């Protein structure tokens, strides 16, 4: 499994050599390009993507699109080594500090820190409202998990996130219902012959950055595979109504 | 002084390496 | 043969000490003039003819509060030399209290400490009372604690401070004082018990049903907690816990010794009749978030170690039962590296109620101390305050004009960041 | 200990100071013969702040009186509570300044400055712990505007470590009884910025509006305005003399309210001000006092607080009152009016509470604000200055006293500098 940087910055010797051993092992050709990049005297300096700023004139779907293209520009991590250690139960303010230092450094990003970045970017807009979604799925005799960030601006459901695949990480605000969104995710997942087993939905995140409220991820959980989609849709629409009225607590 | 150059080198090499493995995943 | 001496600095410290010594004189039966009409030995010295002298040192750079005590109803209690006074206040300035105006008085107090600690045989520690926001309670406490730490290396010192509240405040330069005092409170003291005014205001408004409480009520509550802490030294019970025992039980690592206190049952004389107030009830009342005397929610943290000082009519089986029901609850989250996290202590003397105050004459009460990780919020907010002002260099010229150096402002901030980081990195799983 | 020296210059300063001494003496229970006929012991406890004991167990104010026209001393000694001052503290000139700044600072003001420094020095060694000085004067003149600045400059040379508290009355545009106000005003505030720690600007227009609209007076003479100013002055220095739940002397206010060294010009307030007819239709509670303090119509300087933010605020309450009431009131007052307060100062109110209210009330509160709206006044003065200085009107009189012309340009430059500095934080 992919390992996590924990020495702050810069990267310590142990994690450095561990990552290089990992990439040497997995890469079939292996040592040639690895050693070439190690002993490369000069390499092209990557540019710094500029953090976009909210503007009132331009519309909110284009805002979500803009954050999505910036995230795409940030070169999604497939090196197999996390660079910013995240804790689920940690209070929100620590995650805001993590998000702002991550934007300062602008390194490769995975799904969890991608949705944290999305929360950090969208925290400035009371009209926009966002929450997490998680899937636990089954394929090839092993279980895998994925996480994305849903949005409910202007009475419409949309999705942001990251993945090595293309269509599993970005949807627009064009969904009347949350059920249509999650079933679209299920169909895209089936397109790769991966079976979703369980689906989990949390809560709207508070709009105050400097707070200690933790992020909820398990407030709703279903076993999607066993049950027929009608009951799933009914329970999900009940839950969406319970959420947008702020009743759940 | 040299610390910032170290971060520069680190991000440059890791960016290039990530490009290489993205190409490999395209191969896969 | 078991003692501790009390130092009250600044207006807040002196005013809390007023209530504290009222309470202690009430508990042991000492008249206001110090004449009784051997459990008093912890706080009082007998000097022939039954005269009782508190082991207190009242200090303030400004003479008005000390003069108020000199003219008050306890003029005959303290002997006159203890009440030390300056000429002009620190004026909410750390640099005046520490460097400029503190130098002229510090020797005159230190020797007095050297006198008092030379009268006792066995001494357990010090009970310092101060406030973070003030210029006296910060700078003068810094100087005094530095001098004592270099003097008595291995005597525990217990600060009982008053941390600034998040929203309620009565000064413009509080963050600069608190951040500067964070260096002395760490690394010199042994157990600092933070307290807010907003939390106790809420407690008095809700539990006691008082719409217009003033500082006297807050001082009475804090006095009750301190008298509960220093109770196993004066009376006897099933389990006894002196200073060093609960110091070893609480402080896991040397650099995190900031517990937050609690008390129960706080109820008015009218609601007492409709209440049973058993051991289980009061034990459960300590853990709800609406009773913490620091404006922070303990539900967003974990308890490292806890200490439940019971007093009154209690027996250990009830305490074990209550601790069991607490451990069953999943809302109250403890830390994995502390499988047992309760230091129990029972005492036979019940609480005492001052006649002029407003608290029910209950039969048993518990004081709960918790070394929880939720305290960092109470710090974090204040750092933000500092960050908003120091960015513009606002008010810095007042501090640098009194000989203070500017780099200390950034050094204190990075020290506080290190403290918060260390406090957060523990409590992680495994 | 922590004593204060009080100095009065000009007719306006002398009259306001006479009213101030009458108010202070009444508050402490001092007879106009100087004897004591009070009731409590708190009155004697800190009487040395403003008084010196004398043989026969009487008390003499620690006050110095100066003018260049002996009529003002005659009126002051004749008037009520004029006998308490000892005669040797009065000093007078031969001929008044004639509203000439250069005359009261260079020509005839120098020939009398030595006596005032001598008596001030003699009074400053009649104590042990001196907190600071305080001076009442008017910027629109020659005897208060020039001699006053000369005096504070000399004293600040002598005692760099103390504080000064100038309660200056600024000239108003509409209520003007003089033709050469801008020249004197600018020439004085050139020197007030550097040699003073707290300047409380007062305007006659705002005072007249307070008497007409709030107190519903028909014919407000100068006595009523002087009474209001005296009430403010007595409110400022109350924590030095009486005990309270949260004390605050002069230096505490200075450090709380002066974020930067040059931004030390304040405009005070006062509450409760109620007419005789509307006495019984009010509850006299802390919310009422706080609402009346922050009212735009309650400011003592003719400026609109809505046209600018508050850097820092202070409020010295007076009476037996809860602290939760005060804290919640000065919290929600900031909550509702977030637009009127500066964002880069998290807390803008330095609240203090005393226990002994004024004689005829149960509760009072002296409001002192440091807003960016004060510079309005200065711009108006600058306009009038550049209206007259362009054509060199009335200017030969000042040059005839040995004053040079470039000083006017320098003072105008300082005026633009200070106004820009206040404009910056907005
Ligand atoms: N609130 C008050 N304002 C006053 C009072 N007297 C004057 N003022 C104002 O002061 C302004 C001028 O004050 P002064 O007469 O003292 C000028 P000064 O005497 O210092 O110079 P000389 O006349 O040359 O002696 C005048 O425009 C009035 O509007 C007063 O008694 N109370
Ligand atoms: N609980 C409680 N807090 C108080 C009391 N008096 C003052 N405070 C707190 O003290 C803080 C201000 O600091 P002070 O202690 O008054 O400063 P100081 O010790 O007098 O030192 P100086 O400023 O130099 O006079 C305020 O924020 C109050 O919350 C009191 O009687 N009880
Ligand atoms: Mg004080
Ligand atoms: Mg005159």
């Amino acid at each position: 499994l992919f390992h996590v940087n924990k020495s702050g910055f810069p990267i310590d010797s142990h994690t450095w050599e561990r990552m290089w051993m990992h990439v040497a092992k997995v890469h079939p050709k292996g040592g040639e390009m690895v050693g070439a990049i190690r002993n490369a005297a000069f390499l092209a300096k990557p540019s710094i993507p500029q953090v976009p700023n909210y503007r009132l004139s331009m519309t909110i779907p284009d805002w979500l699109q803009a954050i999505q293209n910036y995230m795409k520009t940030l070169q999604y991590n497939h090196t197999g080594t996390q660079f910013f250690e995240i804790r689920k139960m940690r209070p929100l303010s620590g995650l805001m500090e993590t998000a702002k230092e991550m934007t300062r450094e602008s390194l490769p990003i995975k799904a969890l820190e991608a949705v944290i970045l999305g929360i950090y970017l969208t925290n400035g807009q009371p009209s926009i409202e966002r929450f997490p979604i998680s899937f636990k799925t089954y394929f090839s005799g092993n279980y895998f998990h994925h996480v994305v960030l849903g949005i409910y601006c202007n009475g419409r459901y949309g999705s942001l996130g990251m993945s090595r695949r293309a269509e599993l990480m970005d949807k627009p605000l064009t969904f009347r219902t949350l059920s249509d969104l999650i079933f679209d995710f299920e169909d895209s997942y089936k397109k790769y012959l991966h079976t979703v087993k369980k689906v989990k939905i949390g809560l709207y995140v508070p709009h105050e950055p400097h707070s200690f409220q933790p992020i909820e991820w398990k407030q709703l959980v279903l076993n999607v595979s066993k049950m027929l989609r009608a009951d799933i849709r009914k329970e999900l629409e009940k839950y969406a109504r319970d959420m947008r009225m702020k009743i759940l607590k | 002084s040299a610390q910032q150059e170290l971060k520069q080198r680190q991000r440059a090499e890791i960016y290039a390496l990530n490009r290489v493995m993205t190409e490999l995943e395209q191969q896969q | 043969m078991r003692e501790c001496i009390s130092i009250h600095v600044g207006q807040a410290g002196v005013q809390i000490g007023n209530a504290c010594w009222e309470l202690y004189c009430l508990e042991h039966g000492i008249q206001p003039d110090g004449q009784m009409p051997d459990s008093f030995n912890t706080f009082f010295s007998e000097t022939g003819a039954g005269k009782h002298v508190p082991r207190a040192v009242f200090v303030d750079l400004e003479p008005t509060v000390i003069d108020e005590v000199r003219t008050g109803t306890y003029r005959q209690l303290f002997h006159p030399e203890q009440l030390i006074t300056g000429k002009e206040d620190a004026a909410n300035n750390y640099a005046r209290g520490h460097y400029t105006i503190g130098k002229e008085i510090i020797d005159l107090v230190l020797d007095r400490i050297r006198k008092l600690a030379d009268q006792c045989t066995g001494l357990q520690g010090f009970l310092v009372f101060h406030s973070f926001g003030g210029g006296t309670g910060s700078g003068f406490t810094s100087l005094l604690m530095e001098r004592l730490s270099v003097d008595y290396g291995k005597k525990s010192k217990l600060e009982f401070s008053i941390y600034p509240a998040p929203q309620v405040s009565t000064a413009v330069v509080e963050p600069y004082n608190s951040i500067l005092t964070t260096h002395t409170t760490l690394e010199h003291s042994d157990c600092a018990f933070m307290v807010d005014n907003e939390a106790i205001y809420d407690i008095c408004r809700r539990n006691l049903d008082i719409e217009r409480p003033t500082y006297t009520n807050l001082n009475r509550l804090i006095s009750q907690i301190v008298s509960s802490i220093t109770a196993s030294l004066r009376f006897d019970g099933a389990l006894n816990v002196d200073l060093t025992e609960f110091q070893t039980n609480l402080v896991p690592y040397p650099r995190i010794h900031f517990p937050l206190a609690t008390y129960a049952p706080v109820i008015s004389a009218e609601k007492a009749y409709h209440e049973q107030l058993s051991v289980a009830e009061i034990t459960n009342a300590c853990f709800e978030p609406a009773n913490q005397m620091v404006k922070c929610d303990p539900r967003h943290g974990k308890y490292m170690a806890c200490c439940l000082l019971y007093r009154g009519d209690v027996v250990p089986k009830d305490v074990n039962a209550a601790i069991a029901t607490i451990k069953t609850k999943r809302s109250i989250q403890f830390v994995d590296w502390c499988p047992t996290g309760f230091k129990v202590g029972i005492n036979y003397q019940p609480p005492t109620v001052v006649p002029g105050g407003d608290l029910a004459k209950v039969q048993r009460a518990v004081c709960m101390l918790s070394n929880t990780t939720a305290i960092a919020e109470a710090w974090a907010r204040l750092d933000h305050k500092f960050d908003l002002m120091y960015a513009k260099r606002a008010f810095v010229h007042w501090y640098v004009g009194e000989g203070m150096e500017e780099g200390e402002f950034s050094e204190a901030r990075e020290d506080m960041a290190a403290l918060e980081k260390d406090y957060e990195e523990v409590g992680v799983d495994s | 200990m922590r004593e204060i020296v009080h100095i009065q210059a000009g007719q306006c300063g002398n009259q306001i100071g006479a009213k101030f001494w009458e108010v202070i003496s009444d508050e402490h229970g001092i007879d106009p013969t100087g004897s004591y006929h009070g009731d409590s012991d708190l009155q004697l406890e800190r009487i040395n702040v403003y008084y010196n004991e004398a043989a026969g167990n009487k008390y003499v104010p620690r006050a110095i009186l100066v003018d260049l026209e002996p009529g003002t001393m005659d009126s002051v000694r004749s008037g009520p509570f004029g006998q308490i001052f000892r005669p040797d503290n009065f000093v007078f000139g031969q001929s008044g300044a004639g509203n000439n700044w250069a005359k009261g600072h260079y020509t005839e003001g120098a020939e009398l400055v030595d006596s005032v420094l001598d008596v001030v020095r003699k009074e400053s060694e009649s104590c042990d712990c001196l907190q600071g000085f305080q001076l009442t004067h008017s910027l629109g003149g020659g005897t208060g505007s020039g001699m006053g600045t000369l005096l504070i400059s000399k004293i600040r040379e002598e005692y760099p470590d103390r504080i000064m508290n100038t309660f200056s009355v600024v000239p108003s545009p509409k209520v003007s009884d003089t033709v050469v106000e801008p020249y004197n005003a600018t020439l004085s505030v050139h020197q007030l910025v550097e040699n003073t720690d707290e300047t409380y600007c007062i305007d006659n227009e705002a005072l007249y509006d307070i008497c007409f609209r709030t107190l519903k007076l028909t014919t407000p003479t100068y006595g009523d305005l002087n009474h209001l100013v005296s009430a403010t002055m007595s409110g400022v220095t109350t924590c030095l003399r009486f005990p309270g739940q949260l004390n605050a002397d002069l230096r505490k206010l200075a450090v709380n309210m002066v974020p930067f060294p040059r931004l030390h010009f304040f405009m005070p307030g006062f509450a409760p001000l109620t007419s005789r007819g509307s006495q019984q239709y009010r509850a006299l509670t802390v919310p009422e006092l706080t609402q009346q303090m922050f009212d735009a119509k309650n400011m003592m300087a003719a400026c609109d607080p809505r046209h600018g933010r508050y850097l820092t605020v202070a409020a010295v309450f007076r009476g037996r009152m809860s602290m939760k009431e005060v804290d919640e009131q000065m919290l929600n007052v900031q909550n509702k009016n977030s637009s009127y307060f500066v964002e880069w100062i998290p807390n803008n109110v330095k609240t203090a509470v005393c226990d002994i209210p004024p004689r005829g009330l149960k509760m009072s509160a002296t409001f002192i604000g440091n807003s960016t709206a004060i510079q309005e006044l200065f711009k108006r003065i600058s306009e009038q200055f550049t209206a007259m200085f362009r054509r060199k009107a009335f200017l030969h009189w000042y040059t005839g006293e040995g004053m040079d012309e470039m000083e006017f340009t320098e003072a105008e430059s300082n005026m633009n500098d200070l106004v820009s500095e206040y404009q910056q934080y907005q």
